[PDB]
Order: C-alpha cells, then sequence, then structure tokens
RNA sequence: AUACUAAAAUUAAUAAUUAUAGGUUUUAUAUAUUAUUUAUAAUUAUAAU
RNA sequence: AUAUAUUUAAUAUAUUAUCUAUAUUAGUUUAUAUUUUAAUUAUAUAUUAUCAUAGUAGAU
RNA sequence: UGACUGUUCGUCAAUUAAAAUGUUACGUGAGUUGGGUUAAAUACGAUGUGAAUCAGUAUGGUUCCUAUCUGCUGAAGGAAA
RNA sequence: AUAAUUGAGGUCCCGCAUGAAUGACGUAAUGAUACAACAACUGUCUCCCCUUUAAGCUAAGUGAAAUUGAAAUCGUAGUGA
RNA sequence: UGCUGACAUGAGUAACGAAAAAAAGGUAUAAACCUUUUCACCUAAAACAUAAGGUUUAACUAUAAAAGUACGGCCCCUAAUUAAAUUAAAUAUAAAUAUAUUUAAGAUGGGAUAAUCUAUAUUAAUAAUUUAUCUUAAAAUAUAUAAUUAUAUUAUAUAUUAUAUAUUUAUAUAAUAUAAACUAAUAAAGAUCAGGAAAAUUAAUGUAUACCGUAAUGUAGACCGACUCAGGUAUGUAAGUAGAGAAUAUGAAGGUGAAUUAGAUAAUUAAAGGGAAGGAACUCGGCAAAGAUAGCUCAUAAGUUAGUCAAUAAAGAGUAAUAAGAACAAAGUUGUACAACUGUUUACU
RNA sequence: UCAUCUGAUUAAUUGUGGUUAGUAGUGAAAGACAAAUCUGGUUUGCAGAUAGCUGGUUUUCUAUGAAAUAUAUGUAAGUA
C-alpha cells in the first residue's frame, strides 16, 4: 500500500534541504539566489 | 428464538446482561426512565423474579424453595449496590405483592426524547411505599403522585373529579388498607402544596381526603336487546 | 499444551521444618492503623517577614497599582541628555539601577495586565518605554564622555 | 489574553506586513474594524498615521476657547478639553 | 463525542485550526533528535571536559 | 446506476410532496393533562408534571454532598496559597457554557 | 397481517355482556433426577410421585 | 474491627448492622511460586454469574 | 441424467411416450460464472541474420456501478361515486 | 483405468516440424508449480431448509457521488444515418 | 469533453469507518460531557515505560525543575561518509570542475570514578562473528556388601551466628540457609563464513558545579497515509493459574466502551452455526466447505545420492477414554510433466 | 480485511545514518524499481515546438452563388 512516501526525520531533512546545506554548495547558492530573486519568504528548511 | 421476546439489536449474552441490569436497577430505585422497548422486556423479567420470590416465601417444599432461590440468584447481578439485593427482595420487596396476582410493574409512556426521537417510558414497581422515616418521602411510585396532583388541581378549580381519575384511585386502593392509603395521600399532598404555590389548611385537606376515599371505597343507548320473535 | 494427559509435579520438600532459618525481622505492623483525614499546611505556621526583599517588586504592598495611584504623564517627564551630561558616574549608575528596578515592578504588573485581564490600557508599558528612553540617554552620555 | 506576545516580538515580518497595510486597502480593514466595535467606542473620524499626524503644529491647545461651525450645533462656543493625537482632533468641554 | 457542542460531523479538527502550514521555519530547542542541541546564548562560560563534564571559568 | 437527465422541478416536487406517506400529519391525538390543564399527547404522561415529581424526589432523596473535613475550616489566605485558580483552556471554557449547546424542556400551551 | 404502510383483533371496568398484549393461575410439553420419594398425623398409619 | 441498643461491674457477655479474608520478613542479583515467621486475615462449605465459535456435547 | 471435452457440437452409457427444429443482439455478463478466446511473464515447435513473429502448443494472469426514466413484481395515499 | 474417457499412465514410431552444455537421458529429496487416480470427508450437488449477528426497512440527527441539451419520458407494427 | 464563479440534478438517497451497554446524580438542560455503581472489551495489550514524529495536542499561561552514580544530549573519540577547506609548479581537465593527500566535520557505536556515595580541571617530571555451556571429575544423599548401584548438587551474586589477627571499626576463617525461569559478571571452547576505528603514569595545586531535553500523544482522535482513514510506524516491562513456549484459555491491576442513535429484523447481501437420506451426482477443476481417535513415549517399509533423506512416513501401540464431550499445534496416499534443492521475481492483475 | 497458505539461524528480518539516478542509477533480470508505477522521473526553459489532424470562430439586412470533374503530386484526410 503506497501513499506514505514522506517519512519525517528532522535530522535528514535539515541536513539535505536545510539553509546551511544550500549555502555550502555552489548549486545550493544558485537555488538560494533564485529564491531571493523571486522574493520567496522561506529560502529553505 | 424467533418471536419469543424482543431482540433489541443486541446478541444474546449482552441482551441478557442488559435485562438483568435493568431489573436490578428497578429493584434498587423503584422507578426508572428508559426506552419503551427496553422497559417492556425489563418488566417481564422483573415480574418473573418477583413471582419466584413469592413462591420461595410461600412453598413448604424445601427443594422447591432452594430451586427458586437459585433461580433468583441467577437472574441478578449481586455485586456493588446490588450486594444486599437478595435480602431486599425477600424482606422488603416481595411481601408487598403477596396478595397481588401478577402486574407488579407498571410501564408509563413518556414523550419521545428530543435528540434521538426514541420513544421513552417510565418503568416502576406498583405499590411502593411513598414514605420513609428519617427522610420524609421516598423515591416512590410516580402514578400515585400524579393522581394526587390531579386531585389537588381539581380541588383548586372546584371541579368534579374525572371518572378516569376515580377509576385509577379505586385501582390503587384495591390492594391497600384504607387508613394507610389516606395517610399516604396526606403525606403526598403537603409536599405537593409546598412544591406548588398553593396554600395548605391541614384539617380541611384531611376532610377532603376522607371525602375522596369514601366515594372510592363504598361502591355505587340506541340499541334494544329483545328475544327472537 | 494441557490435554487428556497432565501429570502435575509437586512443588518442593520445602526444607524440613528444623532446617529453616529464623526470619531477620519478627514484629512488623501496627495491626490497628486508622486512615485519618489529611492535615493541610497552614500559613499561620509561617512568619512572613515584613522587610522581605521580594516586596521590592511591588510599588508599596499592592498587587496592582490603581489608575489613580499611577504617576500621570502630565507630571512625569523623562531625563534630558544635556541635563544628564553634568552628573557623576556613580550617581548615573545609581539612577540606572533605580530605573531598572522601576521597570521590573512595571514589567511584572504589565505582564499581569496582558496575560490575565487582557487589558489594552498600556499605561505601564508607556512608563516602561519612558524609563528605557532615559536609560538609553544615560548610556549615550556615558559613551560620549569617554 | 494569555499569550506572552508582549515579551518577545516574533513573526516580525508578518507584523510589519499587517502593520504597514497599503493605504489604498486601508478602507477595507477600517470597515471591518468599524463593524467590530460598540457604538460608544467608535468614532466617525479617519485616523492619521504616525508620519501624517502633527506635533504647536496644532492650530489650538487644550485649555483655550473655541467656536464650532458646520455641525449640528454650528455656531457653538466651547473650551477644548483635550486632543486625540491619532485622529488629529479635539474634544470640547460639555459642548459641540 | 470529542466535544459535545459539535454533535454532527463537520470540517473540524481534533485540535487546532489547520493541519498544514509553513514547515520551513526556524527551529527551536524543543524540536529534533536527542542529539540536536540548539542553545540560547547562555553559556560561553566555562569549558567542556574530555569526559562530559563542565569546568566553569 | 445514474440519472439520464436532470430531474425537472415539477417531477422532483411531485415525488417529494406528492404522496401522503411523505407528508407530516397533524398530531390530532392530544388532550388535556389531568394535573394542570395543559396540552399533552394522548396515552402519555404529561412531561411537566412528571419532571416536577422527579425534581421533588431528587430534593428529598438528595445524597449528602460529602464535603471534606479539613477544607471547611481552612483559612481563606491559606486556601489561596494552596489552591490557586488557573486559566482554563478554550475547550474547557466551551464545555462550561452549557447554555450555548444544551436544551431545556419547553412548556406546552394551556388546553381549552 | 406486516419492509413502511395496509389488513385484521381488542381499547370491559356499569344495570348486563366482549381478554388485546404482558403478567398471574392451569393443565399440558420440554428437560433429569426422583418410591431408598413427597404430603398429613404420631422408626409407625393414610394419601399419593 | 467499627457503629448502634442490651445485660454486667468505661469493662466483659450476648443481640443487630456495616466492613474485613489482607499485609510485612526470611530463605545469596531479579521476578514468580512454595514453606516458615507475622497477622483476625479462612472453608475438598451451598448456590450463582462471566469468558472461552451459543466454550464444548446430549436432548429440545 | 451421466463419462469424456472450454466446448455449442460430437462419441458413448443408462433411461424415456419423446428425448423436434428454430427465433428472441446465433435471448439472457448494470442477472452469476470466466473454462475457451485477442495484453503484459515464461517455455517448446516452427519462420527470421536479428529485434521478433505464428489460421501453432502449453502454465499463469484485471474492470466496476447505491437504478433518474421506461418496464416489470408487489404495497399504499389521493381521486369523480 | 470408468456403466460410459477428446483427460490420465503405459507402450507402438511416416519425429507435418526430436536430440546431446539454446545440454541428452532415467532417479532420491524438495515444490502454495501444472495435470491425473484412489481413500476419507463433507451443502459442492440431488435440494434446499432452519438459526444468529451486521446491513437492508422505519423514526431522529448529519449528509455525498458519477450523471444531467430540454422534456408533459407507454405497447405494437411500419418507417427511417 | 472551453476557462472562472455561482447555483442546481441525483437527494434529503448512500453513508456516518472493525464495537456492549445500563441506571442514578450532575442538570423538572444531555443517547454523545463529568461522577458513582452494574455489565462488557484489550490484556507478551487497546496496559505501563520509552525512541521518532508533529498545527502544545497535556492534568495549561500560577505550565512541562537535574553537578552525576541501572540520566540522555554537548564534550572527547572516531565508522560509514562529507567538505568553492588545505600542498613558478600536488595531479588532471573547454569553463563548471575532477582526483590523492592532509586537515576538519560526521553516530546509528566507544568514553575515568560513585550510598561504607564520587570529583572530570591546571602545572611539573618520565575488546567482543556466531553458539554452547556437555562429558568427565569432585563431593553429597539413600539401597545393599572401604567398594558397587540409583539420585539430585557442584564457578560468582547476601544475610546470621561462632572464631583467630589490627584496635565497636577492620582483615581472614568455619558453620547455617528453597524451587523452576531470568539477568549481569567469571572462567573454560566448538564451528568456518575467521569476527570495528579512534583519544600513558605519578606528584603538587585545585572545584561554588554552565547550556539544552523533560507535558501529554506515541500498534495512534495528538506521527506518515488528501479524512478524528480497519493501512504503515522503532525499543523495554508485559500479575497469577496452565502448559514445552511470548502457543491457546482466563484475566489481578490498568485502560477502554468510540462524531451517529432508537426501533424493526420482509426480499436480499455479508460473516457465522446446524442439518435427514444420499456422498462429487456440483464444477473448467472437490474451487469452497468438510475431514485431525495424543501434541508426551514407543513403533515406523519400499525407494535412496545412505542423509530416521523418505520421516512429523503411512498404517499401529502405550498412558487417557466408554457417550458426552474447552481453545490453540497437528489434515491423507499415489502416478506423471517441469525444475535438483533453501532462495528471487512483475510494490498495485 | 477475513479466512487459508509459505519461510521462520538465515542468500533472514529490521532501526539509524551514508553512497550510487536522468543517456540515466540500482536490478537473484520482471523492461523491475529511481517519492501512488518509468521501453527511461520530475521541474524550469527553448516555447505560442510542430500538427496536411479534431474542435471552436460572437450583430442584422440586402444581391449573386458553386463543387465533389480533369491533370500533377512520397499523392489519395492535403495542395496546385
Ligand atoms: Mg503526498
Ligand atoms: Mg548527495
Ligand atoms: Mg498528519
Ligand atoms: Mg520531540
Ligand atoms: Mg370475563
Ligand atoms: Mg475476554
Ligand atoms: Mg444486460
Ligand atoms: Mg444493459
Ligand atoms: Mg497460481
Ligand atoms: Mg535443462
Ligand atoms: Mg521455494
Ligand atoms: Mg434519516
Ligand atoms: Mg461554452
Ligand atoms: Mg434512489
Ligand atoms: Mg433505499
Ligand atoms: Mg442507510
Ligand atoms: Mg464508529
Ligand atoms: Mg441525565
Ligand atoms: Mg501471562
Ligand atoms: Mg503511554
Ligand atoms: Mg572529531
Ligand atoms: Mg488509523
Ligand atoms: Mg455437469
Ligand atoms: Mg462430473
Ligand atoms: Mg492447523
Ligand atoms: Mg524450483
Ligand atoms: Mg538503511
Ligand atoms: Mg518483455
Ligand atoms: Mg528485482
Ligand atoms: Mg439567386
Ligand atoms: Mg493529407
Ligand atoms: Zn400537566
Amino acid at each position: 500500500s503506497r501513499g506514505n512516501t514522506y517519512q519525517p526525520s528532522t535530522l535528514k531533512r535539515k541536513r539535505t534541504f536545510g539553509f546551511l546545506a544550500r549555502a555550502k554548495s555552489k548549486q545550493g547558492s544558485k537555488i538560494l539566489k533564485r529564491r531571493k530573486l523571486k522574493g520567496r519568504w522561506f529560502l529553505s528548511h | 428464538t424467533v418471536g419469543i421476546a424482543r431482540k433489541l439489536s443486541r446478541d444474546k449474552a449482552h441482551r441478557d446482561a442488559l435485562l438483568k441490569n435493568l431489573a436490578c436497577q428497578l429493584f434498587q430505585h423503584e422507578s426508572i426512565v428508559s426506552t419503551h422497548a427496553k422497559c417492556k422486556e425489563a418488566s417481564r423479567v422483573a415480574e418473573r423474579i418477583i413471582t419466584w420470590t413469592k413462591r420461595a416465601i410461600t412453598t413448604s417444599n424445601s427443594v422447591a424453595q432452594a430451586e427458586l432461590k437459585s433461580q433468583i440468584q441467577s437472574q441478578l447481578f449481586l455485586a456493588g449496590d446490588n450486594r444486599k439485593l437478595m435480602k431486599r427482595l425477600f424482606s422488603e420487596i416481595a411481601p408487598r405483592y403477596l396478595e397481588r396476582p401478577g402486574g407488579y410493574t407498571r410501564v408509563l409512556r413518556l414523550e419521545p426524547r428530543a435528540n434521538d426521537s426514541a420513544p421513552q417510558s417510565v418503568l416502576e414497581l406498583v405499590d411502593s411505599p411513598v414514605m420513609s422515616e428519617s427522610h420524609t418521602v421516598n423515591r416512590g411510585n410516580l402514578k400515585m403522585w400524579l393522581l394526587v396532583k390531579s386531585v389537588i388541581n381539581d380541588d383548586a378549580n372546584q371541579l368534579p373529579h374525572n371518572p378516569l381519575t376515580l377509576q385509577n384511585l379505586h385501582k390503587v386502593a384495591k390492594f391497600k388498607a384504607e387508613a394507610q392509603l389516606h395517610g399516604e395521600i396526606m403525606l403526598i399532598k403537603q409536599v405537593l402544596l409546598k412544591e406548588m404555590s398553593l396554600p395548605y389548611d391541614e384539617a380541611l385537606e384531611n376532610e377532603r381526603t376522607q371525602a375522596l376515599l369514601k366515594e372510592v371505597y363504598s361502591s355505587s343507548s340506541s340499541y334494544v336487546m329483545v328475544p327472537r320473535p | 499444551a494441557r490435554t487428556k494427559f497432565t501429570k502435575p509435579k509437586p512443588k518442593q520438600p520445602v526444607l524440613p521444618k528444623d532446617k529453616i532459618r529464623p526470619p531477620t525481622q519478627l514484629t512488623h505492623h501496627s495491626n490497628n492503623l486508622r486512615i485519618t483525614e489529611p492535615i493541610p499546611p497552614t500559613t499561620s505556621n509561617l512568619r512572613c517577614p515584613d522587610d522581605h526583599p521580594l516586596w521590592q517588586f511591588f510599588s508599596n504592598k499592592k498587587f496592582i497599582r490603581s489608575a489613580d495611584d499611577l504617576p500621570p504623564s502630565s507630571h512625569i517627564r523623562p531625563w534630558s541628555i544635556p541635563e544628564l551630561r553634568h552628573k557623576s558616574f556613580n550617581d548615573l549608575h545609581s539612577l540606572w539601577y533605580n530605573c531598572l528596578r522601576e521597570q521590573n515592578v512595571l514589567a511584572r504588573e504589565n505582564h499581569l495586565l496582558k496575560n490575565i485581564v487582557g487589558s489594552t490600557h498600556d499605561e505601564f508599558s508607556e512608563l516602561s518605554n519612558s524609563i528605557r528612553t532615559t536609560m538609553w540617554q544615560i548610556r549615550h552620555v556615558l559613551n560620549e564622555r569617554e | 489574553s494569555g499569550s506572552y506576545q508582549h515579551l518577545s516580538n516574533v513573526g516580525s515580518r508578518v507584523m510589519k506586513r499587517l502593520g504597514n497595510r497599503p493605504k489604498n486597502f486601508l478602507p477595507h480593514s477600517e470597515k471591518f474594524i468599524k463593524k467590530s466595535t460598540p457604538e460608544f467606542m467608535k468614532s466617525d473620524l479617519k485616523e492619521v498615521d504616525e508620519k501624517t499626524s502633527f506635533k504647536k503644529e496644532w492650530k489650538f491647545i487644550p485649555g483655550d476657547r473655541v467656536v464650532v461651525m458646520s455641525g449640528a450645533s454650528k455656531g457653538n462656543i466651547a473650551v477644548i478639553k483635550s486632543f486625540d493625537k491619532r485622529t488629529n482632533s479635539f474634544i470640547l468641554d460639555e459642548n459641540g | 463525542l470529542t466535544r459535545p457542542w459539535k454533535k454532527y460531523r463537520d470540517g473540524e479538527l481534533f485540535y487546532g485550526l489547520s493541519k498544514v502550514g509553513n514547515k520551513r521555519v526556524p527551529l527551536t530547542t524543543k524540536q529534533g533528535n536527542k542529539t540536536m542541541y540548539k542553545g540560547t546564548r547562555a553559556s560561553g562560560i566555562g569549558r567542556h571536559t574530555k569526559f562530559g563534564g563542565y569546568v566553569i571559568n | 446506476a445514474v440519472p439520464k437527465k436532470k430531474v425537472s422541478h415539477q417531477k422532483k416536487r411531485q415525488k417529494l410532496y406528492g404522496p401522503g406517506k411523505k407528508q407530516l400529519k397533524m398530531i390530532h391525538h392530544l388532550n388535556k393533562c389531568p394535573s394542570c390543564g395543559h396540552y399533552k399527547r394522548a396515552n402519555t404522561l404529561c412531561m411537566y408534571c412528571v419532571g416536577q415529581i422527579s425534581h421533588i424526589w431528587k430534593t428529598h432523596t438528595a445524597k449528602e454532598e460529602i464535603k471534606p473535613r479539613q477544607e471547611e475550616e481552612l483559612s481563606e489566605l491559606d486556601q489561596r496559597v494552596l489552591y490557586p485558580g488557573r486559566r482554563d483552556t478554550k475547550y474547557t471554557k466551551d464545555l462550561k457554557d452549557k447554555d450555548n449547546y444544551l436544551e431545556r424542556r419547553v412548556r406546552t400551551l394551556k388546553k381549552d
């Protein structure tokens, strides 16, 4: 039985999608800049 | 199995438990309110229990007595507030009905309950003593109280008593000493007066009661029946 | 599982009477103990000191400063910077501490007003703000002197 | 209430957004506000902002005497008892 | 019932007003694994030990 | 399984209010209560009178409110110190305002 | 008689006459022990489960 | 054991009512059981009830 | 009515007075089944250099529907008798 | 082998179009594999009956769905994209 | 089969999601909230502790309290791994970058001491893959005539008493004291699949003990499933009685009886129970449903690759049982085709 | 879901973290899985891709008013 694909764990989620993860890599930086340009309020977890 | 009793949307055991419980509660409290159907079945049980008790009290046969006792035990839950219920049945409850042949319980239709529309009823023991000492009144028989209230109302209005009311009174009397009945009525009446706004003159009230009793106690078409020509 | 067969083995020889030891403790209970109603602690047992330093969080001994018993903003004025400028360091320090103390008393009261009654009058808040202004002025003056 | 909001300032951005409502949608919020206040609290005059409100820069001062025109009591005389800063308005003794 | 004034089945939640919301929000001390230590600008006071203790300076 | 067409206003009306079965009847069966001349359903105890009786019974057969022995002579100040009254949650508050969600039996008219 | 309805029976309580369900009584049935018994009188007599 | 009346010379006897079949300690860590010790802390007593597919089976 | 076969058919067995031939979307899957039969897996024979293919063979293997109207089976209410 | 066998097992060999690591051939064990036979047991069936519970039905409370050109939406024969 | 909004139709229809409730009183306000009693349901759980998770849901704003020892984090130490980080010229490459090498980060692991309660700081000197604990031996208890037979005991885990040495506090000794389970620590040792990495001692001088987690929910109405969704979700304790067991029955204690009730129980459906005479005549096909004459101890052929493989063989016996009489484990024999076998596969035909 | 059935000391099951994927990884191999399903995901962009195909293209009144033949066409649903 599918449907329950997101299996929350705070550690994994901060480590993968978190602000610090984004800011550490060049690709991540691009993403953050993109979100800033769009004016998103929340740049990442 | 089919058509011997109500089913009440419960499987056997549960139904049995319910009915026994209801009987026990009735014995405890003298009067209870529930759904009509439940009441109707509960009465059947309760009446049977009462009769068994009576038989136990009466019959000389030791064997029979024992058997009846056993049956009574089976038909109850003697645990919490029903722990002394066995004693109560023999000592207090059963004696009231020694002369009365069946009809120990009375079911009275109420209004269907608002939320569910389920038809409700009062189930109660018939001749329950209305006056406990060190207490004033008892949580007794509703019908009697209602009758008394009706009588009071009539008196207030200065109207004659309805024939139906009189009939009811007569019924109440049948298995009741006169003096005792009078006393009971008096006890009820004062309380009722207190509850209501109406005033209370003792002697007058007593006189009225006496009058009511007297009529009750000492008893007193277009179609012509004719033989075949 | 238990079945038609079932030979239940006995417990033990329970060491023959003579072999046992005497129990280390003999007399145990008081086989006569009553369950009495509890005995709630009373404040009469205390002697709450009058000059207790925690009274310093209230104006006088009073839960709330009444609207009448507050200093009205017509009378009260915050300290000026220039005026402060000619004040000793020690004195300034003292003033600051006094201000802080006042704020604390206001602060508690303000909290009470907000959280419980849920009032929006904010006189206390205003007072606190005024005090804060004075404090900041003092700070500025201190910096400036240096 | 029962909040602890007073002790903190959180959701600062959100507060700013809700505090600095664009002025062309000010009618909206104000209407709602009007709807949700009793008759004795509410006043017909429009509020002025912290920048728009003046501080003197008033043409009058509480205490002095004043004539009121163009109202129901036009041509009235009254002592101006106090001012309401937010609204840039005066409250007049017993009259007006 | 959960709450007796709501008898009938409405669009009401067991608690609160909406299950969903912005999850991308600064996390506090209360959330996370056992190992997640946030801290509150309270202790740059002493020094941690080799063994787990804390020696104040 | 499924309607072939939108059911016309007429047709639905006649299905609903057309037949007798689906209509509410008038409760003809109702009469005076012997104790107080108010309306009541036939073959049924008056709901007011019975209620009154029940109330009286309750008053008489009231159980003794078992008040603790200590708290009766417990100083007001002391009480305050001990048991300070907290703020109740929203849910609790809601529960408390029973009048909002709970119904008291209505009284009938007087029969003539 | 019956999904709900409809059908059919009763709603007697006074000068008479009419039992609808529950109960109550009756005999009967069902169970499974019972004459080594129960009931009445004084281990004995009579009636019988 | 307690409560309530009785007799006795508060105490004891007996009557009525209510409540009670516990609990603590030993036997080398733990848990359970047994037996001892403590305590008023019980019946190879009559009768029930619940659950086990209506617990299962024989009749009905 | 049976044995055989997915079989309708057909070959037998036992009967029967007889075991007639059709039409009804070769009646009837919003009535049932899904054995045959046109999917995905796999194998065998054959064809193709090969992917793969077959008027082949074999094992496995997926649709669901609370009934608005007609209609029909019952049961009522209204009605002009 | 069955009363009766297009199924099963054995054997015969015009192998339409077997065959040796695309392995050939017989065997023990194993297999929720796929065919078949016997025993036992049964509502699978002859042939259905009864009983229980949850639904269905009625009363109260809440309250969907696909669908929908508009409908004042009968039968038959004929007609006709 | 336009798009958005509004409003219809089906329709006051289906459904309201695993189900045990009753009374009295709160409250002449209650099927649904609370309390009491009765009854039931879960109980190697629907309980009690917890991990993760999350709109704080909690017994709440007057709120979840730690120097640490059968308390966790941080901290020290590393694993797997990660790191526009680090060597005229580390090496390579259209750019982005990639690479080995150092340095740092990185728990799911390791980390002194301690109720006869314990001190981590500063300075100076020079471990464990799995698995078993048998046999023997020793001594003990009874029969029989030192030696034989039969039986249990045998490495550790305290308390009490009596002794000898330092002086009631210490040391060592002797004697006394149940069962079957479990735990930890000890020693010894069998298998092949050969079983982590990383941070010294003494002396002197010291110590005022930081920060954060802590509610409740957690086989669920409080997580992941669009829903207060019969699904998914990690760990420990899991009263007795019984039994080989965490099987199965009960259930002491605790918890729970629910966002639908009340009646009625037509046809009909689901999930059960029973069924005379037949016994596969059903059907594609015994599908489905029946069907167990010990679960302990004996006894068990052909065939065979020699493995009680076949085998839990079928049949059969011992103990129990003479027709009335729990639940759960346990459902036959044989032939053929295909594939040696245990495994893996199309999450959803 | 219920019943029934299979493995149940191992090529076992499982927690916590990590690595490998979009010409592309993982795969006891089923084109199976790579966030409700892939003979190759998703998102943003190229982008108003292209469509000899389907559908759609909104007031009125007046006058005139056809064709479905021939030829050619990778042409026969088109176009000259
Ligand atoms: Mg999702
Ligand atoms: Mg990565
Ligand atoms: Mg959620
Ligand atoms: Mg947490
Ligand atoms: Mg008669
Ligand atoms: Mg149970
Ligand atoms: Mg059809
Ligand atoms: Mg059709
Ligand atoms: Mg299969
Ligand atoms: Mg081969
Ligand atoms: Mg296998
Ligand atoms: Mg309804
Ligand atoms: Mg349109
Ligand atoms: Mg319908
Ligand atoms: Mg219906
Ligand atoms: Mg329904
Ligand atoms: Mg429910
Ligand atoms: Mg109530
Ligand atoms: Mg147990
Ligand atoms: Mg818990
Ligand atoms: Mg490190
Ligand atoms: Mg759920
Ligand atoms: Mg056939
Ligand atoms: Mg056949
Ligand atoms: Mg089995
Ligand atoms: Mg195989
Ligand atoms: Mg993993
Ligand atoms: Mg393929
Ligand atoms: Mg695979
Ligand atoms: Mg023309
Ligand atoms: Mg074309
Ligand atoms: Zn009345």
